[PDB]
């Protein structure tokens, strides 16, 4: 019986651990592609920058 | 050759055209070229002069005559154009004849000082519930309207335009808000249907249109707002009030980049020009309260920036947020989930605004603004389950109803005194027991039910403005009255 | 005779000046113009060589034409000082812009003055009280020093420099300079309105404060300068009246701001992100010039802007070093109700050592820290997975970290209108005991939310109460 | 004629561009007719670019510039100590005139592969944590590394202060004299640091060279070099210096302003193209002179800030790859209560175990690398399961050497005191104790051991190595303080 | 290494070339380049990385008089082996030998990672 709510248990809360961690995957896509274009920005604006002279 | 008056092309190229002579020719002054294109000098160097062209670099070839103007870029301004559509110089394009004149003002023009203006308090009413409730704005201020990639932002805009047809129907000037609407970057479509979207509300009949759409050239983009300012200014510096809805500012900024960068100015952040928060901050101050003194005229701004991937932390939308006296943010979370206006309340405020609210609504909305943002946080911790709650349970009713309440259809802007009933029922309680499925009917069964039987009411909230406690329990009888009956 | 000369170039803010004559005017240099309505101020930056100078313009430079006759005034920008200041609105250029007409100073100074020596210098380690829980508890201010309220758009820096005008300007007893840099026109006139209200300025009498503003509707050349404009004023009550001054900055960010705007017409080679190559020592010679000689004292509180949330933006990274304090305002905090936003972490004192708070002090705030630290340690584990999986150690030390970082929002008195609550001043003493007595445990059956938005320890008991019937 | 004088071309932004100035070497100091000062740091056809050392309100156009005939110089010798100085030796703590036994160039080459003696001298900190862990000798380069507020100075000014013990006495050799190089700092520190100094009277033997916020950039630029020259004085005389840069990073952005206004072409992050050979021949400079060369010493210790523990960054990667070793420091450790915030896994110094006292090293074998093996079981017990005979053994135990490592500022402590405490940590006497009481073992073991075993600590401290016998005295007397 | 080529080809022996630290040569030319107004390539560098690392590592061969068998030392900078130096140094080996953090923080000397670490032979 203990054995069985366990497994309910388990199935319960990685339920929410999973759609916690998906919730958080989203937030960090966001931030993760900002920081992907700004890195890029920079690099080219540091390079640019190199030949203003 | 008059080297003086006149000038000649030297080069042109990336929308920027170099002119040899136009000697007397002053900074930022307009000029029209051979083709009829007109242009901006925006660089006075010995021998030759920068223009930044406001069309197609098609119609300027080298060699070519640059014609003075003698004026300061500027636009026709005035009452004359009440009804009119046009370009961001002031041409009009709904071939409806020449602008009726009154005059013309400069596009760039110093904000107000520090003493000419007055705190705000005269509301600026939208007739959206949840605007009219939790984040009302006042005559004078400016009110970010911000949000992600189709998310009822125009709408929201839309509905406070129409709305105004109330009081523009009236001798009264003082009640009056005429309105103007600036399309930087929209497709032309769009814009075309939304003109014919305030025609078919007779809200056109009070409002100017500004449009320098997609195609168009980005100094046409960028001086749109700035025009467009001068237009509503009119109504300010005479007396009257105004409302300018800038849509959006994003494209406006990613327009003056382009010019920028072209111009060889600098790549900051984001590859902005270093002085893209200027270019908002002098627009955006514009909008204020005039003194007692001044006529008490006023312009009241209505920005609109689109987020990417709901990211508010992104340079240009935390600039505008800088400048603003606070922002309308819309989820499209909750936009998606078919809460429209898809206002959040944890990240929408007014600065401004506890001071111009409609002084019955604040009265029956009491802690709904702070109740709601706490209710969606309980709602949050509501995903078990195993574990319900006795508690916190009602206000998890409370919010569902109250969530049902402020949804609101487009195009159906209520009048202030049909909403203070309608929130005094969600506020205190009377909503509880009635189903979520039926709270649209509830509205409406129950506004028809006050129309015909407590008129007098209506009548009384509309021309006190505040609820007297013999009022009060006045709507207190009629609402338990109605509960009774559905 | 004068010195004068004609307009050569107009490019933005930037105005080249070439003379005709064998004397040029030094860097630094006010210059005019007469226009049509006013005059236009210009200040020389640099000489270009073959006799023309460029200068930074004051105010808009439309309507400028190529030929254009130029005054040289002999000096750099100047500014009234002295009382006469006090209860007046200045300008960036020392004009009066409160319609009161002339302001009769007893003298002038200009707003370009070299900063107090190293050998006049004078230190020492003294806490200002604040009645502001977080600070005065966590990262406490600094008199006679630097202090920074760090925050993104819309935190609440203002705020938070309006309720210490309102807890320490009208207390203080001496003399205070407000200075408006790149802000909202709309809040001087607010700020205007309650110091009149508040009677820290009276119109028909004698008043404590001097206001100076260049606020965000003003071209660049304005933005860059006004600071330094306040800063004069401030300078002359500390070093002639050997006085304490309060200088307030909303913004100092706005000032960097504006020099990159015309860095590069001036010809710089852009720097990091943009900026100008000389930032650092701009800032430098600026905020050096703030500080606490042996003849008087200032005491300064800059709001600080941060673009895009950004701290370590090359302008707000490189102000850190100039601060004796630093409150800095986090976004996520302010997201979860919690007023004023200040990370009880990320927020530092010089002043919070043991030997200047006492031992006692400094032990508390110390285990805040060690527990704000642990419950920041586990967040992740909790976002993901819950409470649950916490040993109980862990799951006690989160329990009581909970009530502490709403223990330190605290109601301000200047923030009425958002709140609804009235506003508290919690005192130094008190707000030690108080969490000292948090961290022995004596509260942990209480309700989290009786520590939301309250006084000391005794308005938590007092609202636990409300919330038991 | 324009040989030893040029006119101005144009001035802006502490640049100036001179015409003539023919026979002037590259990086000669100018005199301008308004009295300020400059450094001609770029020679080309028609004109020369100067760095000025003051205010461009005093430089205009047609003015006169005049060679001086002299490279960049200071001066040097024991005269210095106790004094403040600008970049350029100027005194500045208003005490009049300084003694110079020469004039130091500011830009010297450092010592060959020849004139050097492997770093074998111990330079002691007091801070319990470094001197077991990252032990810094004589000759050493030393980084300091680690976000703002996270007690960088702190560590450095406790090794100042801590050499009180030997600059108070007459042997000459075992002896630390003091050079403090602040670069961009607020004079309001500044001011505040001497002081604290002064207190602590250790400003007797220091140095306080400072180019500080206001400052034109190539004051701050040429302050940590013309700072090395000084303390290569006492290198340079069988005496031994330990020069200090605080920070590394406000110099590099000097550098990069002055560079990027002589509009010398940028690199990588706006900084010129050798950001690197800047820093790279500064601590080169910091040597171990051999026999030959009367075996003196400068050892340095350079600070760097990083913008959020970025430690992948240009300048700090250019400064961990030309020294010895770095301490790490961590507001996450910081703000736990750890402190120093020393990161003990990614601190080190390379000189190691060779520039520390005998006795030290003995008791202190792999407390780094078991500390290692300490947070290794510490996330194993992150997802928290059963502990067996060996995690809840060394659990226990780094808890309390962590604990024990733990050291109040402006506090350091003689070897005689570190040896005890380390050995009673180590060896397993603090085990059965109460994690939270072991601040109170350290002051009461120490005033324990004072008392009765005065004969172990002087025996310690003289002969600096330890018996046999030593030790097994050491082994009873902790167990003779055990229960109480 | 023009010491090295002529043992290979005179002696004609079998010559031994240890080079430490081979990034410095990298990181130099880069100092050069961009003090000679190059255009910087990514981060930073010569835009001749490549060739000029050629030009070096080419010469390091076994020829037909003699050996010119050569191990280097090559710091990799914030432990980032996708760094264009390092990375550019990759193509040039017979063998190589990586140096892992991970392994020394552990305790484990030499600090070799055994699957990173490669081979010819
Ligand atoms: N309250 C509402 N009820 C129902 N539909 C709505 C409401 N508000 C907006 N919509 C519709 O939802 C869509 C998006 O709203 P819209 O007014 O276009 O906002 P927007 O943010 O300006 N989108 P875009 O202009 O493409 O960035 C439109 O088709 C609207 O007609
Ligand atoms: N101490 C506080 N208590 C309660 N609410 C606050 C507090 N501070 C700020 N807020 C809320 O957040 C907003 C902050 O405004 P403000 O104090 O002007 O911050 P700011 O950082 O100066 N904004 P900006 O200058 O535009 O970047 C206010 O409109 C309030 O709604
Ligand atoms: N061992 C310690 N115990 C207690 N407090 C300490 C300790 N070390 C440093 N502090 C305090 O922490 C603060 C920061 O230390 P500091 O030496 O300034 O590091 P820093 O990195 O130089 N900061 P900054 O130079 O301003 O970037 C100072 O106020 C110290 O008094
Ligand atoms: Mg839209
Ligand atoms: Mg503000
Ligand atoms: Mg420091």
């Amino acid at each position: 019986q203990g054995y069985a709510a366990e497994i309910s248990a388990r199935r319960n809360a990685m339920d929410n651990a999973s759609k916690n961690a998906g919730d958080m995957i989203n937030r960090y896509s966001i931030l993760y592609n900002r920081t992907r274009q700004a890195v890029i920005t920079n690099e080219l604006v540091d390079i640019i920058t190199g030949a203003s002279s | 050759a008059n080297l003086n008056e006149t000038g000649r092309v030297l080069a042109v190229g990336d929308g920027i055209a170099r002119v040899f002579g136009l000697n007397n020719i002053q900074a930022e002054e307009l000029v029209e070229f051979s083709s009829g294109v007109k242009g901006m000098a925006l660089i006075l160097e010995p021998g030759q002069v920068g223009i930044v062209l406001f069309g197609s670099d098609r119609l300027v070839k080298e060699g070519e005559l640059v014609k003075r103007t003698g004026n300061i870029v500027d636009v026709p301004v005035g009452p004359g154009l009440l009804g009119r559509v046009v370009d961001a110089l002031g041409n009009p394009i709904d071939g409806k004849g020449p602008i009726d004149a009154a005059g013309r003002s400069r596009a760039q023009v110093k904000a107000p000082g520090i003493l000419p203006r007055r705190s705000v308090h005269e509301p600026v009413q939208t007739g959206l519930k949840a605007v009219d409730a939790l984040v009302p704005i006042g005559r004078g201020q400016r009110e970010l309207i911000i949000g992600d990639r189709q998310t009822g932002k125009t709408a929201v805009a839309l509905d406070t335009i129409l709305n105004q047809k109330r009081w523009n129907n009236g001798s009264d000037e003082s009640k009056k808000l005429y309105c103007v609407y600036v399309a930087v970057g929209q497709k032309r479509s769009t814009v075309a249907q939304l003109v014919q979207t305030l025609e078919q509300h007779d809200a056109m009949k009070y409002s100017i249109i500004v449009a320098a759409t997609a195609s168009e050239a980005a100094p046409l983009q960028y001086l749109a707002p700035f025009t467009a300012a001068s237009i509503g200014e009119w109504f300010r510096d005479n007396g009257k009030h105004a409302l300018i809805v800038y849509d959006d500012l994003s494209k406006q900024a990613v327009a003056y980049r382009q010019l920028s960068l072209l111009l060889r100015r600098p790549p900051g952040r984001e590859a902005y020009p270093g002085d893209v928060f200027y270019l908002h901050s002098r627009l955006l101050e514009r909008a204020a309260k005039l003194s007692e003194k001044e006529g008490s005229g006023s312009l009241t701004a209505l920005p609109v920036i689109e987020t990417q991937g709901g990211d508010v932390s992104a340079y240009i939308p935390t600039n505008v947020i800088s400048i603003t006296d606070g922002q309308i943010f819309l989820e499209a979370e909750l936009f998606y989930k078919g809460i429209r206006p898809a206002i959040n309340v944890g990240l929408s405020v007014s600065r401004v605004g506890s001071a111009a609210q409609v002084k019955a609504l604040k009265q029956v909305a009491g802690s709904l603004k702070l109740f709601l943002a706490q209710y969606r946080e309980v709602a949050a911790f509501a995903q078990f389950g195993s574990d319900l709650d006795a508690s916190t349970k009602q206000t998890l009713v409370r919010g569902e109803r109250l969530t049902q309440l402020l949804k609101q259809n487009q195009y159906s802007p209520l009048a202030t005194e049909e909403q203070v009933p309608l929130i005094y029922a969600g506020v205190n309680g009377h909503l509880d027991g009635i189903e979520l499925s039926r709270i649209g009917e509830f509205e409406s069964s129950f506004l028809s039910y006050l129309k015909s039987n407590h008129n007098e009411l209506l009548t009384e909230i509309r021309e006190k403005g505040e609820l007297s406690k013999e009022l009060l329990a006045s709507l207190k009888s009629a609402t338990e009255s109605f509960v009774a009956t559905f | 005779t004068p010195i004068t000369g004609k307009v050569t170039a107009v490019i933005g803010a930037i105005v080249d000046v070439h003379f005709e004559q064998s004397e040029l005017p030094a860097i630094l240099n006010a210059l005019e113009i007469k226009t049509p309505q006013g005059k236009l101020v210009l200040e020389v930056a640099q000489h270009l060589g073959e006799n023309t100078v460029r200068t930074i313009a004051m105010d808009g430079t439309e309507g400028l034409v190529r030929g254009e006759k130029v005054l040289d005034t002999g000096g750099p920008i100047s500014v009234p000082v002295g009382r006469e200041t006090l209860g007046r609105i200045i300008n960036v250029i020392g004009e009066p812009i409160d319609e009161r007409g002339p302001i009769k100073s007893k003298l002038r100074k200009p707003i370009h003055a070299d900063p107090p020596s190293f050998a006049e210098q004078s230190t020492s380690a003294e806490i200002l009280e604040t009645g502001i829980k977080v600070v005065d508890l966590l990262a406490p201010y600094a008199r006679g020093g630097k202090i920074g309220l760090f925050g993104g758009a819309g935190v609440g820096k203002t705020v938070f420099i309006q309720e210490l005008i309102n807890n320490i300007a009208k207390a203080h007893g001496g003399f205070s300079v407000f200075t408006g840099v790149g802000e909202r026109t709309r809040e001087g006139n607010d700020l205007y309105r309650e110091m009149k209200e508040t009677g820290v300025i009276n119109l028909e009498g004698e008043s404590k404060v001097a206001l100076v503003f260049g606020q965000m509707n003003e071209p660049p050349g304005a933005r860059a300068r006004v600071a330094l404009t306040g800063l004069t004023i401030a300078e002359y009550f500390r070093d002639e009246e050997g006085q304490d001054v309060l200088l307030f900055i909303d913004n100092i960010f706005r000032f960097t701001q504006a020099g990159s705007e015309v860095s590069a017409l001036l010809g710089r080679i852009p720097s990091a992100v943009g900026y100008q190559p000389t930032l650092a020592t701009d800032m430098g010679l600026l905020q050096e010039r703030i500080t606490t000689t042996k003849k008087g004292s200032v005491t300064s509180v800059q709001a600080v802007y941060v673009p895009a949330d950004d701290l370590t933006d090359p302008a707000p990274a490189t102000t850190f070093a100039h601060l004796d304090a630093t409150t800095v305002l986090s976004r996520g905090i302010s997201e979860l109700g919690i007023y004023p936003a200040v990370d009880p972490l990320d927020s530092k004192s010089r002043l919070l050592d043991a030997a200047v708070v006492g031992q006692e002090h400094y032990d508390v705030a110390s285990k805040v820290q060690e527990t704000l630290q642990t419950y920041k340690s586990l967040q992740d584990i909790i976002a993901i997975l819950g409470m649950d999986e916490l040993s109980e150690q862990d799951k006690l030390t989160v329990e009581r970290a909970r009530k502490i970082q709403r223990f330190l929002s605290q109601p301000f008195a200047v923030a009425e209108v958002f709140t609804g609550i009235p506003g508290k001043l919690v005192r130094l003493k008190d707000t030690v005991a108080s969490f000292k007595a948090v961290l022995e445990g004596k509260y942990d059956n209480i309700p989290e939310h009786a520590f939301y938005m309250v006084g000391g320890i005794e308005d938590v008991v007092a609202k636990a109460e409300k919330l038991a019937a």
